RNA sequence: CGCCACUUCAUGGAAAUAAAUCACUCACGAAUGUCUU
């Protein structure tokens, strides 16, 4: 009940955090400014809190043994201390003390706190030269984004494969390849049912021995220092948590700086003029390295910038 | 041996726009029905995901599911595939982290469809079906209600304050049943799995557009739960029996996932089809 | 859900009554931001947080946001000024004090279907309201 | 339905009038997908919120939306001045002002099933009469 | 060395944006071209 959150005992945790959360009890009243301000507002949502960052998760879970049954092996790596916060966009406040103002990243039916995949895939590709879309507003920035980008894709694809050289269209290639699964431009290319780069949730995986989550506190100081600071009470994944990233990764073929599927490769390589110079092949692992490498580079979630989000590898 | 019911088990939060404009807070919805705006998968967005499992077996997709689009030579389709229909839908409890969700209107709507339809192993399905929902009326007298099946379950919250669960020690849930709808199962009424059902309610997900690390766009879009159940109806129109044995067994093997919906990359549509197993 | 063009007029008034919209057919720009925030909220947290939120006056806000919350009580009393008498066994038809407490009043008729369905249908309404005017 | 010559025309000519094709019979690339949405969005969702929708200035779009409206009004005031003024007829012919947005004027000129048709009809040309130009 | 606490609890920005808007096939085929008084 009170730990080890499991499927047979316990509360799903979007549940208590969203719709549980501001329960109207008794004597309890957070409706006037004095209530609001209140001990008694106070110590209802203190132990609203204290009932969300009770759970812990074992390493043997049903829910995550399935969620490693069905999306594949996962890859683990583990939080480090700032936190970690995910959906802190989602409104949640009130106005009222001791409440986390904050929102959070819970899934509906497991109630266990995860990244979602869009996330995952835009953190990932923001480090990628060509994430950024050509427009009016972005052509002042667009020549040296992409100019910091490539530089750092090059030295992390050399890193974690074999290919000696890579070309900028080469990687625009590969970026397209992965993230939208066409070519640069708006082309189609054949790909089979296995040749999709697809990315699943990240879910919590096993707090050793712990919650996996915390209360943290942002407190900004206003413009004038002559003024009371503001306390604003968040929830975050607690640090030393296992975080498990389930990806679906194929092997890309560049030939010529172009994209080629798996029997378009396979019968360039059966021809005559077949430069093997000019072949380049990406397999999954190395894939998964490349994402590892820029996941440990800059991690994943809100407030990054500021520390939280990064990762260890377990 | 014509028709066959096969039950989709999501593993992940399932998206299949509706494709219209909604001027609210949810800029992107879900499929509904027509009759019961319950969510479904119309029977085109099934067809077409099964056939792009299947693509690599061009002899069995020309068999089954018919020739490809702008090909010289159009020939119909012999296997007719039936829209997906909401089964059961997962909503967060209290005591349990989420319960197996379904209304009296749904499981009359199967038994209905059922007995229209004819399905392999139906006869059990419907007398089973229909001695729960008799003793269901019968323990309900018109009122509303939240019945679980587990005597643990007894005053859980589902999903709503108003909304507690019963357990009526008279009422049998016979395993198979158990089977088909899942684990920790909730009997809801018509009102209250509607309220659970409806737009203000289902499960959304807010995604934005960042731009040099700076927000551009925002939206919000509604998902199907995790672990949702649909049901829909295959029919066996006349089609050579060894490709339709390949068919079965791949779409029934547990190491098959299909992908059905939108946002295919980011790991949204993934389901596990299974056969009505015999009673 | 389809917004209905009278939902849409109630909210014109509304938001003219309180002082959304100036004589000159104009808003501030933050208005725009409150009511999807509160759209946002209410799909999110739930109708009683939302309201408690919106309706607070003591803030830090630029301006006044509990006057959306009026705007929301408004086109609430003129949706149910016309409600059929068949609406009325079924719905509760009875017009909302002007100084009463909105979250309170919620809260004393419980959390009904027909109070949520009307406030998003309201907010929803405001929206396309305030998309018909210029932010400032 | 079968295309009407006339309603093309007066497309043609709102086109020209409200800026959309340039000197040379070329036309920003988003205003097909605005053609097109806007007939689908009228149909999913209300008349008047499809106008908001469109209508709606300051907006974050790749050019100006409001001058499919623009072209809109445009066509349904040609419309209205081609209209036969008999008795026993059921179209009204007065003209909407240039001071007037469609949606205040659909919204204190209701029973708008003539305008409805008559907003349909009009997108309808509009989206036929794009294809004679260029995209660029 | 003794004694002793008060204060502050969210604001601002983004709220959808582009692509595809039907495509291909069939557009009549066969009989009767006068018959019986």
């Amino acid at each position: 009940m009170p730990k080890n959150y499991t499927l047979q005992n316990a509360s799903n945790l979007g549940w208590l955090f969203y719709k549980d959360y501001y329960r109207q009890e008794p004597n309890v009243d957070f409706i006037s400014t004095q209530g609001k301000e209140s001990d008694t507002t106070a110590d209802f949502f203190r132990k609203t809190n204290q009932r969300i960052t009770a759970y812990q998760l074992n390493s043997e879970s049903p829910l995550v043994a399935a969620f490693n049954n069905h999306f594949g092996t996962p890859l683990q790596l583990k939080t480090i201390y700032p936190g970690l916060i995910t959906g802190s966009g989602l409104p949640h406040q009130t106005g009222s003390k001791g409440e986390f103002k904050l929102g959070f990243q819970f899934d509906y039916t497991t109630g266990l706190p995860y990244i979602p995949g869009s996330s995952i895939k835009g953190t990932l590709r923001s480090m990628f030269p060509f994430s950024l879309k050509d427009k009016g507003s972005t052509k002042r920035i667009l020549p040296e984004y992409r100019k910091e980008r490539m530089e750092y894709i090059r030295d992390l694809i050399i890193e974690v494969t074999n290919i000696n050289e890579i070309s900028d269209t080469e990687i625009q290639a590969l970026e397209y390849a992965i993230f939208t699964n066409s070519t640069p431009s708006g082309k189609t290319i054949e790909f089979s049912l296995e040749e999709k780069d697809v990315f699943y949730d990240a879910f919590v995986a096993d707090s050793k021995d712990g919650v996996m989550l915390s209360d943290d506190y942002i407190t900004p100081h206003g413009e004038n220092p002559l003024k009371d600071p503001k306390p604003i009470l968040f929830l975050k994944i607690r640090p030393d948590v296992t975080i498990n990233f389930y990806f679906k990764l194929c092997t890309t073929h560049l030939y010529k700086e172009k994209v080629c599927s798996s029997k378009q490769i396979e019968e360039i390589k059966k021809q005559n003029d077949f430069s093997s110079s000019d072949y380049k092949m990406i397999t999954a692992h190395q894939k998964r390295n490349l994402f590892e490498k820029i996941l440990l580079c800059i991690g994943i979630g809100a407030k990054t910038n500021i520390g939280y989000g990064q990762l260890k590898k377990l | 041996m014509t028709t066959r019911m096969y039950v989709i088990n999501t593993l992940s939060n399932m998206h299949v726009g509706s494709g219209e404009v909604n001027y609210g807070v949810i800029a992107n919805l879900i499929q509904r029905d027509s009759v019961t705006n319950l969510p479904n998968i119309n029977s085109s967005g099934l067809k077409g995901a099964i056939r792009e499992y299947f693509k690599e077996n061009e002899d069995l997709v020309r068999e089954l599911f018919g020739s490809a689009p702008r090909d010289e030579k159009t020939l119909p389709g012999k296997v007719r595939f039936f829209e997906a229909n909401l089964l059961s839908m997962p909503v967060r409890s209290d005591k349990v982290p989420f319960l197996m969700a379904i209304s009296d209107e749904v499981l009359q709507e199967l038994i209905t469809k059922m007995k229209f339809f004819n399905c392999e192993e139906a006869t059990q399905y419907i007398s089973h079906l229909s001695t729960l929902l008799d003793n269901i009326k019968t323990q309900a007298q018109g009122t509303d209600f939240a019945y679980v099946f587990d005597p643990l379950l007894q005053g859980a919250i589902i999903e709503e304050v108003s909304i507690r669960a019963t357990c009526p020690s008279h009422i049998p849930l016979q395993p198979s049943l158990k089977k088909l709808l899942g684990d920790r199962l909730v009997i809801l009424s018509h009102k209250y799995f509607s309220i659970l059902s409806d737009d203000n309610h289902l499960p959304v997900l807010s995604r934005n557009n960042l731009e040099n690390g700076q927000s551009a766009n925002l939206w919000y879009e509604q998902v199907l739960p995790r672990y949702s159940r649909l049901y829909f109806m295959l029919m066996d129109g006349n089609a050579q029996s060894e490709y339709l044995k390949k068919f079965r067994d791949t779409l029934c093997t547990p190491s098959t996932i299909i992908q059905i919906g939108a946002n295919a990359s980011i790991g949204y549509g993934y389901c596990q089809i299974s056969e009505l197993s015999p009673f | 859900m389809k917004i209905s063009k009278k939902q849409i007029e109630y909210a014109i008034e509304a938001l003219r009554a309180n002082n959304i919209i100036t004589n000159d057919n104009q808003y501030p720009k933050v208005f725009k931001g409150y009511i999807s925030s509160f759209g946002a909220a209410v799909i999110q947290s739930g109708l009683i947080p939302a309201i408690i939120f919106f309706e607070n006056e003591d803030n830090d806000a630029n301006a006044d946001r509990h006057k959306i919350i009026g705007v929301l009580k408004d086109i609430i009393n003129a949706m149910r000024q016309q409600y059929t008498v068949t609406d009325a066994t079924i719905l509760v038809s009875s017009q909302i004090p002007a100084n009463y407490s909105m979250a309170q009043y919620i809260i004393e008729h419980g959390n009904t279907d027909q109070l949520l369905k009307e406030i998003t249908e309201a907010a929803v309404a405001m929206k396309l309201a305030l998309r018909m005017y210029k932010s400032e």
